């Protein structure tokens, strides 16, 4: 899921 | 720095959806509590929801207002997508409608005002909710609302909704718009004071008939200013609902007489009226 990761 | 499952201690299961698990979790470094919504990657790919999931991530990441569930973070591993959500300790509003039957005028005014404030923010950011209903209005520990469920939201169709709260323009044009949330708000207000939503029938189809016809009744005990306001929301022409863009938006809706005693600036800081 490529650039899913996120904060915040 | 991107979070990881091992950064957390998972506790009780808060709930389950069709393709999800939501568990209460404590971040070990901070002791903060989160409701973490966990998604099986496999299931999401077997139903072509990879955009759909990203849209929900994107939409919620633009919501920094005290009446919406905050997205604090997302992360993944081999099998799961993880969504860090603010924790709404007291559950769905629907539960309190069922528990106490219907709201007195003070509790109605208060929770309606918060939803109005919520929708003013959401529509101010050009987002339609499209599935607003008491199931999707959570309550945090202080009994303030926390609107959630953004998978079906629209950023400025498709065929989404729940039968009892769907607006006529959906079943006639397949084109929702900001004003379609005001219809649902009309149904929610009616449900608060009456105890039941206004368009009721045996099955989805007959409910749909009543909406296009505007076939519904007010019970005798309905608060007069609440009924007046509902009548200005349950309007077939979506350019004529109070609060919509064609009527200059939320100013005129917030100024309706039902909200006369409301202070819009610190609603979220006021202690909500007790629900009895
Ligand atoms: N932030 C939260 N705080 C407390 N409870 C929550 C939170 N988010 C979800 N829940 C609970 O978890 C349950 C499932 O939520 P989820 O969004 O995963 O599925 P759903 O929206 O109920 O159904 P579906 O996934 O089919 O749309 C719901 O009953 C909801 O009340």
């Amino acid at each position: 899921f490529p650039q899913f990761s996120y904060s915040a | 720095r991107k979070k990881r499952p091992e950064d957390f201690k998972f506790g009780k299961i808060l709930g389950e959806g069709s393709f999800s698990t939501v568990v209460l979790a404590r971040e070990l470094a901070t002791s903060r509590e989160y409701a973490i919504k966990i998604l099986e990657k496999r299931h999401i790919i077997k139903e072509n929801k990879v955009p759909y999931v990203t849209r929900e991530r994107d939409v919620m990441s633009r919501l920094d207002h005290p009446f919406f569930v905050k997205l604090y973070f997302t992360f993944q591993d081999d099998e799961k997508l993880y969504f860090g959500l603010s924790y709404a300790k007291n559950g769905e509003l629907l539960k309190y409608i069922r528990k106490i039957g219907s709201f007195d005028e003070t509790c109605t005014r208060f929770y309606t005002a918060e939803i109005v404030s919520a929708l003013e923010y959401l529509h101010g950011k050009g987002i339609i909710h499209r599935d607003l209903k008491p199931e999707n209005i959570l309550l945090n520990e202080d009994m303030h609302i926390q609107i959630t469920d953004f998978g079906t939201a629209k950023v400025l169709n498709s065929f989404v909704g729940t039968a009892q709260y769907v607006s006529p323009e959906l079943l006639t044009e397949k084109s929702a718009c900001k004003s379609s949330d005001l219809w649902a708000l009309g149904c929610i207000i009616y449900q608060l004071v009456a105890g039941l939503p206004p368009f009721r029938a045996g099955n989805e189809g007959l409910i749909f008939a009543k909406i296009i016809k505007l076939e519904y009744d007010f019970p005798e005990k309905f608060f007069p200013k609440a009924r007046d306001l509902v009548e200005k929301l349950l309007v077939l022409d979506a350019t004529k609902r109070l609060g919509c863009e064609e009527m200059e938006g939320y100013g005129p809706l917030k100024a309706h007489p039902f909200f006369e005693s409301v202070t819009w600036e610190n609603l979220h800081q006021q202690t909500p009226p007790k629900l009895t």
